[PDB]
């Protein structure tokens, strides 16, 4: 999280339920003005800080991009490790072959994948109660009203809904008394049968759906520009038409791509599983469909031949078994 | 080591000396020259690895202990083979752990694991 | 009173005629709702302190693994209880579980989530449908030098970029088949007694 | 039959109490009639019996309605690529005709050698 | 819902005859 700091330069103190004091570090980024950051992985940074007793200063990314190959050169966060403006990357950054040939990754924080987020627009009382269905109701009562003294005139209406002799007519009424039951019995199951029509909410079941492989102008697909999902779709020749024309709808950041979905302006959003699932919990009006298809994790990137290669990948590996990475999970991700 | 879904060993169909084609020869190195051949999820990865980068392998099964343990300061099992320079590579069902990874270098994990509990359906 | 009960000089007879119509609507609408209607993990007290809460609870795990080491150094209270109900081999740990001796088995995830997904299924379900404790992965083991460490990782990572890794578990790890209204009745019966 | 027994046992206990407070087999005659599809103080207190009679018939119809919803729940085979097909169960048998096209079809693929 | 009107027609002819 990134929030502006107070007037005095130290941002406001928060106390989640019991919680203990919330841990906040002063981020200095975009000109440039200081801020303060709350963090899931920042609570992980402060843990690594005390173990190897190294001090730190945190500054935001210059351009807000994750990183990819330009033209011959890297951009975003990767453009600041190689150059020398940073010695570590504490942010959700997936592991893949292209990045692994230039930096070192350690072991993942958490294991996840990536999915697709779409609208969850999920909305008659008696739809068939019209046309001949309603017309036949009036005809039956009117015909029997003068079938044959006025006591039986209201009898037909009352006998239709529970309740309130002329020999042949008495038997005729008796046999017709059960006739009202069968006709209304179908009505009871008519709406019951009409209650299971449902709607096609299975808009996109993974990549292998025919809509993705054959994109139509009705559907608009998007991701975040210069990220790992962009790389994943430029590795496969059979998907050369996937983003041949759907590349121009790529969004700048995942913060505003989700807002586009809720504005009925975007139809599909492909991004990390650990992020979209959390958003679906808060919003309570979106949904994630499909299945995970590229399983990797978030690791601490650090420049090649760095002398902290073994230290970091052991504390992360130990923290899973202590339960520390589960205490963070409940306080930050899976609560509601 | 033999794990039923991941590494499967078979008597190699002792007709003359050979078994089915989707298998690789194995051994039961101990210190009866029976020959057996193995297949599974892990071995399929091993065959693909040996093709992209050129090398040859000599699979043998561990007859001392199991996946790995340290009793009285001595490692026994798959980790004890790599630790004592008895093999250049251990494959199968090994879980990345704090104590092993400080003695033996691991690689990128294949699949997720951990600890879970099962119960009879009622 | 009688007119209101029936819901559940030719002057008031009109509305009771309309009132009877509503009766069929309430019952019919109820059909739509019903037509479409059709020991946890390690965190709870049942595991750490089984004796105090429910003595009838049995556990176990093969005692030379990583789960045994993780449990021993993390929950020392429950480790000394599993020594008596110890058992070797996973296959022998399912016959006893099905017979009625043990109640839960503690082991890995990739093995248990597949054995319960195989023909051995239809009777065994993992308590954590997607819940795993102390999550890790597999991997190769090399020496400290490990000249082959660098080329292997890149080879393993480019498999993930393609479909090669996730077309392998679909070949080897696939499988198939992965009184009661007393409170409502008692409350309803009790409510009418007061009136 | 536990559900029927529990509901069946409730008619005798409930009806007796209402008649005694409002004051034999004639009293049970009224209860039986309401139990099928057919004084003032006990009227309002006893009127909820029709609701009590309404819930039981509704529950059985609800239970019976969903009984046929799961029509033919057993799935036999989905075709090729069945996990049972690829991995034999040592009990569910496969066979074909010797020396035909199916022998050639299954003999040219390595991953089907099991 | 043509069958529903058929039952009424049969019912109507039942008493009329
Ligand atoms: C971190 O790793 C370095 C290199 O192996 C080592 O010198 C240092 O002692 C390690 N830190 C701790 C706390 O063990
Ligand atoms: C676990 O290791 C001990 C070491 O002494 C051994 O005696 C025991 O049989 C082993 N149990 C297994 C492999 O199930
Ligand atoms: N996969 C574990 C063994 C299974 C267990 O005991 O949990 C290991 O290699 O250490």
């Amino acid at each position: 999280y990134v929030k502006p700091t107070l007037s005095d330069g130290t941002c406001k103190e928060e106390f989640t339920v019991n919680g203990d004091p919330v841990k906040k570090v002063i981020c200095t980024g975009p000109h440039t003005v200081p801020q303060c950051c709350y963090g899931f992985c920042i609570d992980l940074l402060i843990k690594l800080a005390r173990t190897m007793n190294f001090t730190y200063e945190v500054h935001l990314v210059a351009d807000g991009k994750f990183g990819t190959q330009e033209r011959k050169e890297w951009n975003g966060m990767m453009g600041e490790l190689l150059s020398g403006q940073a010695d570590m990357i504490v942010a959700p950054l997936t592991i893949n072959n292209e990045r692994a040939q230039y930096i070192e990754f350690s072991k993942p924080f958490k294991y996840q994948g990536l999915t697709i987020l779409v609208k969850k627009e999920i909305p008659s009382f008696m739809q068939p109660f019209q046309s001949t269905l309603w017309l036949l109701v009036g005809l039956s009562v009117h015909v029997v009203a003068v079938m044959l003294l006025s006591s039986a005139m209201w009898f037909s209406w009352g006998v239709l809904l529970n309740s309130g002799r002329s020999f042949s007519a008495r038997i005729l009424g008796m046999v017709w008394a059960g006739f009202a039951m069968i006709i209304v019995a179908s009505y009871t199951a008519n709406l019951a049968a009409f209650l299971v029509l449902d709607r096609p909410e299975e808009r996109i079941t993974g990549i292998n759906d025919p809509r993705l492989r054959n994109p139509s102008d009705k559907f608009i697909y998007a991701t975040v520009k210069q990220s790992s999902v962009d790389i994943y779709f430029r590795r496969q020749v059979e998907l050369s038409t996937m983003y041949r024309h759907m590349e121009k709808h790529n969004y700048e950041s995942a913060a505003e791509a989700i807002q586009a979905v809720r504005d009925n302006k975007l139809h599909a959003f492909i991004w990390d599983s650990a992020v979209l699932e959390f958003e679906a919990s808060q919003k309570c009006d979106l949904v994630t469909t499909g299945e995970l298809f590229f399983r990797s994790g978030f690791g601490i990137g650090m420049r090649k031949d760095s002398p902290w290669k073994q230290n970091v990948s052991l504390s992360i590996l130990k923290s899973h078994e202590n339960g520390f990475m589960e205490d963070l999970d409940k306080t930050w991700v899976r609560y509601q | 080591l033999e794990e039923r879904p991941f590494v499967i060993v078979e008597p190699a169909d002792p007709i003359s000396g050979t078994c089915i084609r989707d298998s690789v020869p194995c051994r039961s190195q101990l210190n009866r020259p029976e020959k057996r051949c193995c297949k599974g999820f892990c071995i399929d990865i091993l065959k693909r690895l040996a093709h992209t980068i050129g090398f040859s392998y000599d699979l043998y099964l561990v007859t001392n202990g199991k996946h790995g343990k340290k009793i009285d300061g001595v490692w026994n099992g798959m980790i004890g083979e790599v630790f004592y320079q008895r093999a250049d590579m251990a494959i199968g069902s090994l879980t990345i752990n704090e104590e092993r990874s400080e003695i033996v270098d691991f690689s990128v994990p294949f699949v997720e694991t951990g600890i879970s509990v099962m119960v009879a359906r009622s | 009173w009688l007119l209101w009960a029936l819901v559940f000089g030719t002057t008031s007879k009109i509305m009771v005629l309309v009132w009877a119509f509503f009766a069929v609507i309430f019952l019919a609408s109820y059909t739509a709702n019903l037509a479409a209607f059709m020991v946890s993990g390690l965190s709870d007290r049942k595991f750490q302190r089984p004796q105090e809460q429910y003595p009838p609870l049995k556990f176990g795990t093969v005692p030379n693994g990583s789960t045994e080491k993780n449990i021993r150094s993390n929950y020392p209270d429950m480790h000394s209880y599993m020594v008596r109900y110890n058992q070797p081999r996973v296959e022998e740990a399912l016959t006893q579980l099905k017979a009625g001796k043990l109640d839960a088995f503690i082991y890995d995830a990739a093995v248990l989530n597949y054995m319960a997904r195989k023909d051995e299924g239809c009777k065994l379900v993992t308590i954590g449908s997607g819940k795993v404790f102390a999550t890790t992965g597999y991997g190769i083991a090399l020496h400290k030098g490990s000249r082959w460490k660098r080329p292997i990782d890149l080879a393993l990572l480019q498999f993930l970029g393609d479909d090669e890794i996730e077309m392998l578990e679909r070949l080897w790890l696939s499988g198939i088949c992965h009184a009661g209204v007393f409170y409502m009745l008692l409350v309803a019966m009790g409510l009418s007694l007061l009136v | 039959s536990t559900l029927w027994l529990l509901v069946g046992l409730s008619v005798h206990v409930v009806a007796v109490m209402l008649y005694l407070l409002d004051r034999l087999s004639s009293a049970m005659w009224f209860s039986w009639g309401v139990l099928l599809n057919s004084s003032f103080s006990a009227r309002i207190l006893g009127m909820v019996w029709a609701g009590f009679a309404m819930i039981i018939v509704a529950s059985y119809t609800a239970n019976l309605a969903a009984f046929l919803v799961l029509d033919r729940p057993e799935e036999r085979i989905t075709g090729i690529n069945d996990p049972r097909l690829r991995n034999p169960s040592d009990k569910f048998i496969y066979a074909t005709v010797k020396q035909s096209s199916v022998d050639i079809y299954f003999r040219r693929q390595v991953e089907l050698s099991t």
